[PDB]
């Protein structure tokens, strides 16, 4: 059970922005030039 | 609209203007109006004027 | 002014669509959703909206 | 003319297709027994 609670929560933290404006970086990547689309994708990186 | 040539400002915000044609969105306003030269500029998030 | 909503896109990015293939590691963006996989025929079922 | 709402007035919050989930979120919803009025006519 406990590990099935650790591996739920790691990946239940993927659902999260971290202060980007976007979970997924696929839609980052797909709506942003990559200079601006970089600043976002630290943040996300940093969370994860 | 990009390669008009013919447009003074252009800047997006939340996308990329060259990215622009292949995003796909739920719906789009449009406002028109026309103002003087000096504050084009006050048309901006986050500006005072 | 665009917006990201819940629902259905509704004014979308202009450009020629293609066929479907199944069953292969293809890439593919349905209407802005973007991914990659497998495509294949489910036997859920969606309520029509 | 004030009836007592039991567990009813739960909308599909979203359109993401889910099924043997448990999915929790917060929105306008009708708390279980409320009071509601009975305008009769
Ligand atoms: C609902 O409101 C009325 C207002 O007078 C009150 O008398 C009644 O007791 C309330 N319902 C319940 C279950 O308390």
């Amino acid at each position: 059970n406990q590990n099935a609670q650790a591996l739920n929560t790691l990946v239940k933290q993927l659902s999260s922005n971290f202060g980007a404006i976007s979970s997924v970086l696929n839609d980052i990547l797909s709506r942003l030039d990559p200079p601006e689309a970089e600043v976002q994708i630290d943040r996300l990186i940093t969370g994860r | 609209l990009y390669n008009s040539a013919s447009f003074s400002t252009f800047k997006c915000y939340g996308v990329s203007p060259t990215k622009l044609n292949d995003l796909c969105f739920t719906n789009v306003y449009a406002d028109s109006f026309v103002i003087r030269g000096d504050e084009v500029r006050q048309i901006a998030p986050g500006q005072t004027g | 002014s665009f917006e990201l909503l819940h629902a259905p896109a509704t004014v979308c990015g202009p450009k020629k669509s293609t066929n479907l293939v199944k069953n292969k590691c293809v890439n593919f963006n349905f209407n802005g959703l973007t991914g990659t996989g497998v495509l294949t025929e489910s036997n859920k079922k969606f309520l029509p909206f | 003319a004030y009836t007592n709402s039991f567990t009813r007035g739960v909308y599909y919050p979203d359109k993401v297709f889910r099924s043997s989930v448990l999915h929790s979120t917060q929105d306008l919803f009708l708390p279980f027994f409320s009071n509601v009025t009975w305008f009769h006519a």
